[PDB]
C-alpha cells in the first residue's frame, strides 16, 4: 500500500483495531449514564408536554417578552 | 454478479472509496445547499416584510439564514426592511457562494481518494488487511463535534464572536438577530426560551469533548465488542440511522408546535395558534385597552399593526394546505397587499354579530352568526323555503374600523354576505391574485412542509435502522442457515436453553 | 389426581354448553334492559 | 494504478427488468393526475 | 415437548375439578357482585342510568380545562344534586 | 344520464377526466334493469348518452 | 466468566411453552396491560366526560360499539399519567378523563417494540434469518402513524382513533369526510398492497394444494406429508406450465416468490403510514385544481369526483355537531346541506 | 354475500338510540356518531334525483 | 420551589423504578434457585 | 341496427356452438392418464 | 413427575382468573333495567 | 367499604380451598427444586 | 383544463429517469460474457 | 397533452405485457 507523509503522522490513530478491554469493563458505568439519560429525555418531554410544571418556566410562546 | 441493489456494497472494506463516495455525497449536498438559496434569490421579492414576508413567498432555506444571523443581500436590503444595509461578505449571496466553492473543493477531494484508495493508513498493521479501528474513530469523531457544539454555542449565539440568533416578541412582530446569553437555570429547558439553546451547546458541547476524550483512550468492553459487532462497520451505520431518525422526529416536533428555534417570522405562524385565538385575543386585549385609555372606536382598530392582523388569518394556518397543491402560500389566495380592517356585523336591532370562525379541519364551513351568548342570530341559508335568519330577514350590516375600509358601513345583503364569508377566515384582507395568476385555493408553508418531509423521512429511516441492524446482528446467515442445522436444536425440549448445544 | 379419568369428550361437551350458555344470555341481553332502545 | 480487487460485476436480469418497468410505469399512470393536479 | 404437564392430562383429572369447581363459579360470582352491589360504578366513575343529567338539564358534562378537569368533574356531579 | 334525470356524468378521459377521475359511467335510471344493447337505440349517440357501454362491458 | 447476568440470560431462555427471552421483560407486562386496559375499559368504563357517549357493557353497549375513547380535546397532547397534573393520582377521575386511552395507546407500543424484540432474539437464538421481524415494521409503521403522529399533527388525542369496533368504523368515515382519503394514492397503494397480499395468499395456497404430489394412499392427502422431508411436496414445474399457460406469466422461481410473498402487504402497508403522516397536517389529497376550476366556471360540467365532494360535505355538516362536542357547534336547519326531499 | 344480501335491503346492524337513561334521554354510542356520518352522506348523495321523503331503492 | 406536578414526577419515578426493581429481583433470584444443567 | 343485431346473434351462435359441440366431442377422455370413462 | 406451578401456569392464570370474573359482571349486567 | 369484602370474599375462598388441596404436592415440588 | 404546468415534465422524467436507469443495467448485463 | 400522456403510460403497460408474456427469458429445469 502506498505510504504519505501524513498518512504516517496518522498512522497511529488507526493501529488498534481489535483492541479491547477485559470483560465487562465500564459497562456499569455506562449502564448508570444510560438512566441518566433517559430520565432527563423524560424531564424534557414532560416539560414540553405540560405534564410537569415547574415555577418560573411557562411553556409557551408567551415565555419571556 | 451483484444485484442492482447491493451495487454499493463493493465499499464495506475498501475506506479510501468509502471516504471518496462520502466526500462525493457531501459535495452533492452542500451543492445543492449553494443552488437552492440561488434559486430563492432569483425568485424572492424583499419589498414588505409585513404582508408578504419569506414564509408567504416558499421560502425553505432563506428563514435558515436568518435564523443563524444572515439577514441581509449585497443589493443593500435586508429581511427587516432596513435600507442601506452592508451585510459585508455574509450575505445571502456570500453564503451561496461559499457553498458552491465548498463542494467544488469536496468533489476535487473524492476524485483523490478515489484514484489514491490504496492507502497505508487504511491497512491493519499486524495483518495488511483493510480495518477501521471504529471505537477510536467514535471518540475522535466526537471530541471534534464537542469542540464544534461548545465553539457555536460560546462565541456564535452569544454574540462574543458571531451574530447570535433570531430572537422575537411573542406575536412576532419585531424579530430580529441578536446575541443570546445562556440561561442556567430550569428555564433553559423551556422550548421557547433561546438562552437554553445557547445553554444546551455550552453545556453539550463540553460533555462531547469529555466523553470524546474518554472514547478516544478507554477501549470497549470485550462483552459490548462482541454484542454490538464493533468490528463490522454495518453497526455503525444501524446506530448512525437511529440517531438520525430520532433528530428527525425532534425537528418535525419542534417545527410544529414551535420553539425558539422555529419563530413565526421566519417559517409562518403554528396551527395551535390559530386553534386557540392567540393572536385575537392579544388584538381584543389592544383594542380594550386603546378603548379604555379614550379612543374612539376607530382609533382603537386603526392602532393594530397590520401584521398583528395578518397573523388572525385562516390562510397562513400551516393546516390549511394540501398535499399536491404546490408552491408559495401566494399562489393560493393571491400576495397580501392590505388589511381592510375590522368588520363588525350587526343586525337590525343594532346588536352586534359575530361570524363562526372555520376550524382548520374543514375545507368549507357554512357562514352563521350569534351574538354575544352563542345564540344564533343570522345566517346564509341553503334550503330557503323556511329560512329564518337570512341577512335580509335579519337587517345585517357591516362596518369596518382600521384598515383600508375604515368608517364605511354596508347595508346591501350581497356585499354583506361576501364579508361575512371572508370573516370566518379570522381578519379580511385585499390580495393580488392576478400577478401569480391565484387559484383561491389554500397552501401551506414552510412550517408545514418542513413537518411533512421530516416526520416521513424519520419514519422511514426507522426501516433504515433495523435493516441494517438486522444484516449486522446476523450477518453470519444472510445467505441462508446451515445447511447441516441439525433438527434438535429447533426441536422443544432437546436443549435445555434454547439453541445452545452445551444444554442437552 | 391421574389424568384421564374424565373423558376429554365429556368436558369438551360440557365446556362448549357453558359457552353457548353465556353467549346466549349476552343475546338475551340485547333485547331487555340496557341497550334493548326500550 | 494497480486495480482495485473490490470491483464487482452488476446484473439485472429479464424478469427484473419487466418487474422494474412496470413498477415504474404503473407509479407513473398512479401519479399523472396529481402532478398535472 | 418443553417439560410441562399437557394440559389433557391435567383438564381430564379429578384433582384439577375438584379445585376448580369450586375456584370458577367463585370467580364468577364475585364478578357478579361487583356490578350487583353497584361497586363497579363506583370504581370506574360510570353513571348510573339515573346519573347522566339532571332533572331538567340537556347538556352533556362535557370537561373544557386540562389542569381543572378534576373539579370540573366533581361540579357536574354536584350539579345532579 | 346515469340517473336519468337529464344530468350528464364525465367519464372519459377527452371531456375532463383523468385517470383517477375518469370512468364507464353506469346505464341509466330510465333504463333500470331493461337490457340495452347498441341495436336497441335508433342511434349510437343515444346508445352513448344512455350508458350503453356499461351493459356492453 | 459464569456471572449473574449470563445465570439470568440462561433462565430467561429456557425451553418452556411459552418462551420468555430479554425482549419478554418489556413484551409480557406491556402486552398485558394493552389487552387488559382495553377489557376493562370496554367492560366498565364510560365516555361520557370526554365525548359524551356510553361506551362500555356496563352502560348497556354491545361488542360492536363498545370502546375506550380518546380523551377530550382541552386535554390535548397530555401523556396524561395517572400521577400527572390532570388526574393527581385519583383513578377514577383518571378513567373520567380518558386516561385508559393513552394507557393502552403507549403500553402498546412498548409492547409491540417488544413484541419485534421477540422475533429478534428467537430467529437469533434458532439460527434462522430475521425476515419476519423486518416484515413487523409495517404494523409499527401503521401503529406508530395512526395511533400517535396524525394525532400529534392535530389538535389533541381526540382526534386519534378510539379503541373500539364501531369508534373505528367513525375513524374511517371521518377521513373520507374531512380528508377525502380514498383519493390518496399512498392510501391507494396501500389498497393494492392489502389486497395483493390476499390475492397471493389465496392464489399461493390453493396452487400448492393443487399441485401436490401423490405421496401417499388417502383421498384426503394431508397426512402424505412429512416435515423432515427433503423432497418438494408439490411440483414447481406443473404450477409454472400452469400458470404460464392461464395468466401468460408464472413464477419460477420459489425463493422470489416467497420473498414477493413478503414485499406486496409490507411495502402497502408503508406507503399507507405515509400518507397518514401528511393527513397529521391536513397535508390531503382533497381535490384536484383543474377540476374545481372548470366546475366552478361551467355549471353542467360533472364528475364522480365532484359527486364524492358532495358526499363529503354532507358528512361534515351532519356529523361535526356530535362528532366534535367541544366546538359547541349549533347549525341552524336552514344551513345544512341537502339534496331535494332528503 | 354481505353485497349479495344487502342488494335485498337486509343491513348491517342498526343501534341508533339504543342505549337511553332513566328519563328516557337517548344516550349516544359510537353508532350515533356512525349515524350521523351516514346521514350526511344520504341526504347529498343524488341532490336532484328524490321528489319524496323516503330513498326507498 | 417543589410544585405538586414534579412531587407527581417524582412519585412516577418512583413507581417505576419499583416496579423494575422488583421485577428483576425476582427475575435474578429465580434464576439463581434453577440452574440450567450443563456438562 | 338491424344489420348489426343479425350479426351479433349470428356470431354468438356460432361460438355457442362451438362451446356444446366442443363439450360433447370426448371430453372426459382429454386428460393425461385414465382415458376409458365412458 | 411433573412440577405444578410453572411460567406456564402463571400465564395461563393471568388470562383466565381475570376472564371468569369479567364474565360474571357481564352476566350480572344483562339484569340491568333503566 | 362492604361491597369490596362482598365481591373479594368468593376468590378468597376459591383461593384458600386450591391451597388445600394442592398444598402437599406444593412443598414437593418446591422440596425437589431446593 | 387548468393543469399544473410542470406535470407533463414531471411526468415524463419520472419514467425515463429510473427506466433507463434498468434498461441500462439489463443491456450490460446480456453483453457479459454467456 | 395530459390525455395524451395517460394514453401513452397506458400503452407502454400493455406492450410491456407482451414482452414480458411473449419474450420471457424461458424458465428452464437444470
Ligand atoms: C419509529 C417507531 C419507534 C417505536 C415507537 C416508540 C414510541 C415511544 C413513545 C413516545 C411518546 C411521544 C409523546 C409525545 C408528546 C407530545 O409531543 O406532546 C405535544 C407537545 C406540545 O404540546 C402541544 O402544544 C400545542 C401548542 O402550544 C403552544 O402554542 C400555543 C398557541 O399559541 C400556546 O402559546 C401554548 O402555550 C404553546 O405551548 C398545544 O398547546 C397542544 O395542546 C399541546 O399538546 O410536544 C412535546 O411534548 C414534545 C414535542 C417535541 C418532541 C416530539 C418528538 C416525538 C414526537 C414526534 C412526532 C412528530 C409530530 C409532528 C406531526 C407530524
Ligand atoms: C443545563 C444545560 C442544558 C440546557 C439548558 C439544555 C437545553 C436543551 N436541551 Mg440539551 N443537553 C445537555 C445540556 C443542556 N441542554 C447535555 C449535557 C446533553 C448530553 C449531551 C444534552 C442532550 C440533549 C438531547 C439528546 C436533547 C437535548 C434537547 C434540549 C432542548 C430541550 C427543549 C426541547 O425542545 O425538547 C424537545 C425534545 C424532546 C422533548 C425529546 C423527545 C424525546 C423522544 C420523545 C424520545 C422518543 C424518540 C422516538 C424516536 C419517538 C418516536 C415516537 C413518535 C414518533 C410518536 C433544550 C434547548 C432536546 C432538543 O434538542 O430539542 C430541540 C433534545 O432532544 N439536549
Ligand atoms: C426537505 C425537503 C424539502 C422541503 C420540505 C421543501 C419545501 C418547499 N420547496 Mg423545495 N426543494 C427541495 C427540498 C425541499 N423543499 C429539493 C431537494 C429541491 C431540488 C429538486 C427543491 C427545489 C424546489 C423548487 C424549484 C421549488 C421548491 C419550492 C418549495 C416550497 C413549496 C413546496 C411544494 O410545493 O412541494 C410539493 C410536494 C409534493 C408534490 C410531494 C411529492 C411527493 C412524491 C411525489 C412522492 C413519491 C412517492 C414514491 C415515488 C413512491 C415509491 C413507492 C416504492 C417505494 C414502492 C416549500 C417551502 C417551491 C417554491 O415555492 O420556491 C420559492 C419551488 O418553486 N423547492
Ligand atoms: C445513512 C443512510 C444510509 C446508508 C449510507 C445506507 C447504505 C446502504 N444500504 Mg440502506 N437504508 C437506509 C439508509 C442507508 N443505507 C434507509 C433510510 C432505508 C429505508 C428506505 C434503507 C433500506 C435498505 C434496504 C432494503 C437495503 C439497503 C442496502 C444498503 C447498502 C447498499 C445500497 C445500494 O447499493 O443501493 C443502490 C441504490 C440504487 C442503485 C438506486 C436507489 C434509488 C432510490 C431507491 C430512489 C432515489 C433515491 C434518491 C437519489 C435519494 C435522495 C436522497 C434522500 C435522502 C431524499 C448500503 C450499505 C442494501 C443492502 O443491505 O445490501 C446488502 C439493501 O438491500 N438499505
Ligand atoms: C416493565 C414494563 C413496563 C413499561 C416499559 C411501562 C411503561 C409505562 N407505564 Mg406501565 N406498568 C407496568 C409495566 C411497564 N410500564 C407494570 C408492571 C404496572 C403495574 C404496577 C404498570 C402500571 C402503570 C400505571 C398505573 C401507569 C403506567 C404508566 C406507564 C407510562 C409512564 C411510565 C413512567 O413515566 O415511568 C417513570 C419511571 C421510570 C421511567 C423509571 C426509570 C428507572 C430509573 C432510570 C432508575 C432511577 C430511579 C431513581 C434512582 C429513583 C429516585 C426516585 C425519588 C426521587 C423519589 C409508560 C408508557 C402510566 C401511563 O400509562 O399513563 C397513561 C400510568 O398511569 N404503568
Ligand atoms: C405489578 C407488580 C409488578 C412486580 C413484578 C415483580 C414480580 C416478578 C415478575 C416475574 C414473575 C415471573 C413468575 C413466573 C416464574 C415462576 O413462577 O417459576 C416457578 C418456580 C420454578 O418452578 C419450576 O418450573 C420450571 C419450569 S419453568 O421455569 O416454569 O418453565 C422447572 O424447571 C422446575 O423444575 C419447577 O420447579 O418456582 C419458584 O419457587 C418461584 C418462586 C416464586 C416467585
Ligand atoms: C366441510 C366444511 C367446508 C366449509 C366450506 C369450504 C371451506 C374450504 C374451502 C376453501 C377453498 C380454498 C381453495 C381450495 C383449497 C384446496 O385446494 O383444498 C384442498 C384441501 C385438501 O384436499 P384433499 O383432497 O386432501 O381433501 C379434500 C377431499 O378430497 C376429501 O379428502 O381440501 C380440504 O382441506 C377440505 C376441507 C374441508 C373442511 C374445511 C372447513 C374449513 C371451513 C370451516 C367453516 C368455517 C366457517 C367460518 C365462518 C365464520
Ligand atoms: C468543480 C469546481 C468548482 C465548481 C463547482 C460547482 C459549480 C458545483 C455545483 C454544484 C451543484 C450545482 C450541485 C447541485 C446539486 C443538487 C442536488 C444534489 C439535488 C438533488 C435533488 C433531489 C435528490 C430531489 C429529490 C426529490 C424530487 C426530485 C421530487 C420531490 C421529492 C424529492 C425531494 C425526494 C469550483 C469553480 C467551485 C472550484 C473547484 C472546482
Ligand atoms: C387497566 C389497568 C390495570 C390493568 C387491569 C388488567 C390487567 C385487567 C385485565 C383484564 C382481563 C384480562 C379481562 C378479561 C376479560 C375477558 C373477556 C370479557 C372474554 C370474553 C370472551 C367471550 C365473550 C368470548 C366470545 C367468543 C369469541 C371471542 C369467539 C368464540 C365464540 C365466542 C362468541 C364464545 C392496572 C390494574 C394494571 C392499572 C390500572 C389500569
Ligand atoms: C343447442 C345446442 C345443440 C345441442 C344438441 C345436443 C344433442 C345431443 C347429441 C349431440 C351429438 C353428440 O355428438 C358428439 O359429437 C361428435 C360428432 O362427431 C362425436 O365425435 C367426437 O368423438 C370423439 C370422442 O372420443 C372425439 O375425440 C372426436 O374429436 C369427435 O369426433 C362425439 O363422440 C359425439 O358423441
Ligand atoms: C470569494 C471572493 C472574496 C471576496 C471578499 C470580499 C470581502 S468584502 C468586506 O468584508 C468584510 C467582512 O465581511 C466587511 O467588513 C466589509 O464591509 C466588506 O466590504
Ligand atoms: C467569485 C466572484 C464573486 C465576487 C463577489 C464579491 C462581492 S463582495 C461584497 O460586495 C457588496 C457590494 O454590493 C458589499 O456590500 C459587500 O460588503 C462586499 O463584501
Ligand atoms: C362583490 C364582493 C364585495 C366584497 C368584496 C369581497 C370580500 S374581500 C375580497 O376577497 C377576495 C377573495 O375572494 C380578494 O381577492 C380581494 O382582494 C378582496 O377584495
Ligand atoms: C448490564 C450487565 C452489567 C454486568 S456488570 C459485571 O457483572 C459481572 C457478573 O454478572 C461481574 O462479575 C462483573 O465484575 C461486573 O462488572
Ligand atoms: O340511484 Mn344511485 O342511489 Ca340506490 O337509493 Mn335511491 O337510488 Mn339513487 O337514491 Mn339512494
Ligand atoms: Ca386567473
Ligand atoms: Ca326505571
Ligand atoms: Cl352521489
Ligand atoms: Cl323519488
Ligand atoms: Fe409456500
Ligand atoms: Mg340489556
Amino acid at each position: 500500500a502506498r505510504r504519505t507523509w501524513l498518512g504516517d503522522i496518522l498512522r497511529p490513530l488507526n493501529s488498534e483495531y481489535g483492541k479491547v478491554a477485559p470483560g465487562w469493563g465500564t459497562t456499569p458505568l455506562m449502564a448508570v449514564f444510560m438512566g441518566l439519560f433517559l430520565v432527563f429525555l423524560l424531564i424534557i418531554l414532560e416539560i414540553y408536554n405540560s405534564t410537569l410544571i415547574l415555577d418560573g418556566v411557562n411553556v409557551s410562546w408567551k415565555a419571556l417578552g | 454478479g451483484l444485484p442492482w441493489y447491493r451495487v454499493h456494497t463493493v465499499l464495506i472494506n475498501d475506506p479510501g472509496r468509502l471516504i471518496a463516495a462520502h466526500l462525493m455525497h457531501t459535495a452533492l449536498v452542500a451543492g445543492w445547499a449553494g443552488s437552492m438559496a440561488l434559486y430563492e434569490l432569483a425568485t424572492f421579492d424583499p419589498s414588505d416584510p409585513v404582508l408578504n414576508p419569506m414564509w408567504r413567498q416558499g421560502m425553505f432555506v432563506l428563514p435558515f439564514m436568518a435564523r443563524l444571523g444572515v439577514t441581509g443581500s449585497w443589493s443593500g436590503w435586508s429581511i427587516t426592511g432596513e435600507t442601506g444595509i452592508d451585510p459585508g461578505f455574509w450575505s445571502f449571496e456570500g453564503v451561496a457562494l461559499a457553498h458552491i466553492v465548498l463542494s467544488g473543493l469536496l468533489f476535487l477531494a473524492a476524485c483523490w481518494h478515489w484514484v489514491y484508495w490504496d492507502l497505508e493508513l487504511f491497512r491493519d498493521p499486524r495483518t495488511g488487511e483493510p480495518a477501521l479501528d471504529l471505537p477510536k474513530m467514535f471518540g475522535i469523531h466526537l471530541f471534534l463535534a464537542g469542540l464544534l457544539c461548545f465553539g457555536f454555542g460560546a462565541f456564535h449565539l452569544t454574540g462574543l464572536f458571531g451574530p447570535g440568533m433570531w430572537v422575537s416578541d411573542p406575536y412576532g412582530l419585531t424579530g430580529s438577530v441578536q446575541p443570546v446569553a445562556p440561561e442556567w437555570g430550569p428555564d433553559g429547558f423551556n422550548p421557547y426560551n433561546p438562552g437554553g439553546v445557547v445553554a444546551h451547546h455550552i453545556a453539550a458541547g463540553i460533555v462531547g469533548i469529555i466523553a470524546g476524550l474518554f472514547h478516544i483512550l478507554v477501549r470497549p468492553p470485550q462483552r459490548l465488542y462482541k454484542a454490538l459487532r464493533m468490528g463490522n462497520i454495518e453497526t455503525v451505520l444501524s446506530s448512525s440511522i437511529a440517531a438520525v431518525f430520532f433528530a428527525a422526529f425532534v425537528v418535525a416536533g419542534t417545527m410544529w408546535y414551535g420553539s425558539a428555534t422555529t419563530p413565526i417570522e421566519l417559517f409562518g405562524p403554528t396551527r395551535y395558534q390559530w386553534d386557540s385565538s392567540y393572536f385575537q385575543q392579544e388584538i381584543n386585549r389592544r383594542v380594550q385597552a386603546s378603548l379604555a385609555s379614550g379612543a374612539t372606536l376607530e382609533e382603537a382598530w386603526s392602532a393594530i399593526p397590520e401584521k398583528l392582523a395578518f397573523y388572525d388569518y385562516i390562510g397562513n394556518n400551516p393546516a390549511k394546505g394540501g398535499l399536491f397543491r404546490t408552491g408559495p402560500m401566494n399562489k393560493g389566495d393571491g400576495i397580501a397587499q392590505a388589511w381592510k380592517g375590522h368588520a363588525v356585523f350587526r343586525n337590525k336591532e343594532g346588536e352586534e354579530l359575530f361570524v363562526r370562525r372555520m376550524p382548520a379541519f374543514f375545507e368549507s364551513f357554512p357562514v352563521i352568526l350569534t351574538d354575544k351568548n352563542g345564540v344564533v342570530k343570522a345566517d346564509i341559508p341553503f334550503r330557503r323555503a323556511e329560512s329564518k335568519y337570512s341577512f335580509e330577514q335579519q337587517g345585517v350590516t357591516v362596518s369596518f374600523y382600521g384598515g383600508e375600509l375604515n368608517g364605511q358601513t354596508f347595508t346591501d345583503p350581497p356585499t354583506v354576505k361576501s364579508y361575512a364569508r371572508k370573516a370566518i377566515f379570522g381578519e379580511i384582507f385585499e390580495f393580488d391574485t392576478e400577478t401569480l395568476n391565484s387559484d383561491g385555493i389554500f397552501r401551506t408553508s414552510p412550517r408545514g412542509w418542513f413537518t411533512f418531509a421530516h416526520a416521513v423521512f424519520a419514519l422511514l429511516f426507522f426501516f433504515g435502522h433495523i435493516w441494517h441492524g438486522a444484516r449486522t446482528l446476523f450477518r453470519d446467515v444472510f445467505s441462508g442457515i446451515d445447511p447441516e442445522l441439525s433438527p434438535e436444536q429447533v426441536e422443544w425440549g432437546f436443549y435445555q436453553k434454547v439453541g445452545d448445544v452445551t444444554t442437552r | 389426581s391421574e389424568g384421564g379419568r374424565i373423558p376429554l369428550w365429556i368436558v369438551a361437551t360440557v365446556a362448549g354448553m357453558g359457552v353457548i350458555v353465556i353467549v346466549g344470555l349476552f343475546f338475551y341481553g340485547a333485547y331487555a334492559g340496557l341497550g334493548s332502545s326500550l | 494504478m494497480e486495480p482495485n480487487p473490490n470491483r464487482q460485476p452488476v446484473e439485472l436480469n429479464r424478469t427484473s427488468l419487466y418487474l422494474g418497468l412496470l413498477l415504474i410505469l404503473v407509479l407513473a399512470l398512479l401519479f399523472s393526475s396529481y402532478f398535472f393536479n | 415437548t418443553t417439560g410441562e404437564r399437557p394440559f389433557s392430562d391435567i383438564i381430564t383429572s379429578v384433582r384439577y375439578w375438584v379445585i376448580h369447581s369450586i375456584t370458577i363459579p367463585a370467580l364468577f360470582i364475585a364478578g357478579w357482585l361487583f356490578v350487583s352491589t353497584g361497586l363497579a360504578y363506583d370504581v370506574f366513575g360510570t353513571p348510573r342510568p339515573d346519573s347522566y343529567y339532571a332533572q331538567e338539564q340537556r347538556s352533556i358534562p362535557l370537561v373544557t380545562d386540562r389542569f381543572e378537569a378534576k373539579q370540573q368533574v366533581e361540579t357536574f356531579l354536584e350539579q345532579l344534586k | 344520464d346515469i340517473d336519468g334525470i337529464r344530468e350528464p356524468v364525465s367519464g372519459s378521459l377527452l371531456y375532463g377526466n383523468n385517470i383517477i377521475t375518469g370512468a364507464v359511467v353506469p346505464s341509466s335510471n330510465a333504463i333500470g334493469l331493461h337490457f340495452y344493447p347498441i341495436w336497441e337505440a335508433a342511434s349510437l349517440d343515444e346508445w352513448l348518452y344512455n350508458g350503453g357501454p356499461y351493459q356492453l362491458i | 466468566e459464569r456471572g449473574w447476568f449470563d445465570i439470568l440470560d440462561d433462565w430467561l431462555k429456557r425451553d418452556r411453552f411459552v418462551f420468555v427471552g430479554w425482549s419478554g421483560i418489556l413484551l409480557f407486562p406491556c402486552a398485558y396491560l394493552a389487552l387488559g386496559g382495553w377489557l376493562t375499559g370496554t367492560t366498565f368504563v364510560t365516555s361520557w366526560y370526554t365525548h359524551g357517549l356510553a361506551s362500555s357493557y356496563l352502560e348497556g353497549c354491545n361488542f360492536l360499539t363498545v370502546a375506550v375513547s380518546t380523551p377530550a380535546n382541552s386535554m390535548g397532547h397530555s401523556l396524561l399519567l395517572l400521577w400527572g397534573p390532570e388526574a393527581q393520582g385519583d383513578f377514577t377521575r383518571w378513567c373520567q378523563l380518558g386516561g385508559l386511552w393513552t394507557f393502552i395507546a403507549l403500553h402498546g407500543a412498548f409492547g409491540l417494540i417488544g413484541f419485534m424484540l421477540r422475533q429478534f432474539e428467537i430467529a437469533r437464538l434458532v439460527g434462522v434469518r430475521p425476515y419476519n421481524a423486518i416484515a413487523f415494521s409495517a404494523p409499527i409503521a401503521v401503529f406508530v402513524s395512526v395511533f400517535l403522529i396524525y394525532p400529534l399533527g392535530q389538535s389533541s388525542w381526540f382526534f386519534a382513533p378510539s379503541f373500539g369496533v364501531a369508534a373505528i368504523f367513525r375513524f374511517l368515515l371521518f377521513f373520507q369526510g374531512f380528508h377525502n382519503w380514498t383519493l390518496n394514492p399512498f392510501h391507494m397503494m396501500g389498497v393494492a398492497g392489502v389486497l395483493g397480499g390476499a390475492l397471493l395468499c389465496a392464489i399461493h395456497g390453493a396452487t400448492v394444494e393443487n399441485t401436490l404430489f401423490q405421496d401417499g394412499e388417502g383421498a384426503s392427502t394431508f397426512r402424505a406429508f412429512n416435515p423432515t422431508q427433503a423432497e418438494e411436496t408439490y411440483s414447481m414445474v406443473t404450477a409454472n406450465r400452469f400458470w404460464s399457460q392461464i395468466f401468460g406469466i408464472a413464477f419460477s422461481n420459489k425463493r422470489w416468490l416467497h420473498f414477493f410473498m413478503l414485499f406486496v402487504p409490507v411495502t402497502g402497508l408503508w406507503m399507507s403510514a405515509i400518507g397518514v403522516v401528511g393527513l397529521a397536517l391536513n397535508l390531503r389529497s382533497y381535490d384536484f385544481i383543474s377540476q374545481e376550476i372548470r366546475a366552478a366556471e361551467d355549471p353542467e360540467f360533472e364528475t364522480f369526483y365532484t359527486k364524492n365532494l358532495l358526499l363529503n360535505e354532507g358528512i361534515r355538516a351532519w356529523m361535526a355537531p356530535q362528532d366534535q362536542p367541544h366546538e359547541n357547534f349549533v347549525f341552524p336547519e336552514e344551513v345544512l346541506p341537502r339534496g331535494n326531499a332528503l | 354475500l354481505g353485497i349479495s344480501t344487502m342488494a335485498f335491503n337486509l343491513n348491517g346492524f342498526n343501534f341508533n338510540h339504543s342505549v337511553i337513561d332513566a328519563k328516557g334521554n337517548v344516550i349516544n354510542t359510537w353508532a350515533d356518531i356512525i349515524n350521523r356520518a351516514n346521514l350526511g352522506m344520504e341526504v347529498m348523495h343524488e341532490r336532484n334525483a328524490h321528489n319524496f321523503p323516503l330513498d326507498l331503492a | 420551589t417543589i410544585t405538586p406536578s414534579l412531587k407527581g414526577f417524582f412519585i412516577g419515578l418512583l413507581s417505576g423504578a419499583v416496579v423494575l426493581g422488583l421485577t428483576f429481583a425476582v427475575l435474578i433470584a429465580i434464576s439463581q434457585i434453577d440452574k440450567v444443567q450443563r456438562s | 341496427m338491424e344489420t348489426l343485431k343479425i350479426t351479433v346473434y349470428i356470431v354468438v351462435t356460432f361460438f355457442v356452438l362451438l362451446f356444446v359441440f366442443g363439450f360433447l366431442s370426448g371430453d372426459p377422455a382429454r386428460n393425461p392418464k385414465r382415458k376409458d370413462l365412458e | 413427575s411433573y412440577p405444578i406451578f410453572t411460567v406456564r401456569w402463571v400465564a395461563v392464570h393471568t388470562l383466565a382468573v381475570p376472564t371468569i370474573f369479567f364474565l360474571g359482571a357481564i352476566a350480572a349486567m344483562q339484569f340491568i333495567q333503566r | 367499604d362492604w361491597r369490596v369484602l362482598v365481591v373479594l370474599l368468593p376468590v378468597l375462598l376459591a383461593a384458600g380451598w386450591a391451597v388445600r388441596n394442592i398444598l402437599p404436592y406444593a412443598v414437593k415440588q418446591v422440596q425437589k427444586l431446593l | 383544463m387548468e393543469v399544473n404546468q410542470l406535470g407533463l415534465i414531471a411526468t415524463a422524467l419520472f419514467v425515463l429517469v429510473p427506466s433507463v436507469f434498468l434498461i441500462i443495467l439489463y443491456v450490460q448485463t446480456e453483453s457479459q460474457q454467456k | 397533452m395530459e390525455t395524451i400522456t395517460y394514453v401513452f403510460i397506458f400503452a407502454c403497460i400493455i406492450a410491456l405485457f407482451f414482452f414480458a408474456i411473449f419474450f420471457r427469458e424461458p424458465p428452464r429445469i437444470t
